[PDB]
């Protein structure tokens, strides 16, 4: 019946109620309590360092993040258990971040970075490791690589935390890499 | 602000 298991939930809910909040109060404000540490008397606020990727600017990304995360989230989930979509986001989270910052400072946020991570994850792992029962479709390589392209090239509408997308799916091919080896 |  259900699709998305409890991590893959909770993720969605914690999305929703936060751009709620943006729509509320602006995104501003809510960036200013749920961005990447923007000074050293922040840096352990500790939450920062992930609560950037539930954040988002435009009704257009937050829908797509959230599709790619309940389908391929959901497939982790599913499939490895709810531990390792934790772990998968929690890192994902944490380097797509810090890489993001790194070249363009704190100001960004969104769920792509995880996304682009379980992209990678399930990709890979499918590929090394098909008895995993997990596997990414040709459509969704297709479909995930225009995004990427798109993304690169500045084709929507609005400025694009490559940075974090990229190492995203750098931390995705790793993990699965490591967790395939056997 | 960039969106990820
Ligand atoms: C606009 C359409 C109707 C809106 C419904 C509002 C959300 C109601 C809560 O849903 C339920 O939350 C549970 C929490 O654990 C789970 C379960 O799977 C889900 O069914
Ligand atoms: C946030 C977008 C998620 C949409 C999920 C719709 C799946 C319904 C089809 O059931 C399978
Ligand atoms: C908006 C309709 C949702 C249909 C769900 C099909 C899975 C698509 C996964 O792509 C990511
Ligand atoms: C570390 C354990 C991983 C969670 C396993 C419980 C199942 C939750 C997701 O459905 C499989
Ligand atoms: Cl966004």
């Amino acid at each position: 019946r259900e699709r998305a298991g409890p991590v893959t939930w909770v993720m969605m809910i914690a999305c929703v109620v936060v751009f709620i909040a943006m729509q509320i109060l602006g995104d501003q404000e809510v960036m200013l309590w749920l961005a990447w540490p923007f000074d050293p008397t922040l840096k352990f606020e500790f939450w920062r360092y992930f609560t950037h990727a539930l954040m988002h600017f435009s009704l257009m990304h937050i829908l797509f993040n959230l599709l790619w995360w309940w389908y391929l989230g959901g497939a982790v989930e599913k499939r490895l258990g709810s531990g390792k979509l934790i772990v998968i986001t929690l890192i994902s989270a944490l380097l797509s971040g810090y890489v993001q910052q790194k070249f363009s400072g704190p100001w960004f946020g969104g769920l792509s970075g995880v996304v682009y991570a379980l992209m990678g994850y399930v990709w890979l792992r499918g590929e090394r490791d098909p008895q995993s029962g997990i596997y990414l479709q040709r459509g969704l390589i297709i479909f995930a690589l225009i995004w990427i392209v798109a993304g690169w090239f500045d084709l929507f509408g609005m400025s694009m935390a490559n940075g974090a997308h990229i190492a995203g799916l750098a931390v995705g091919l790793a993990m699965a890499f490591v967790d395939s080896l056997n | 602000i960039a969106t990820a």
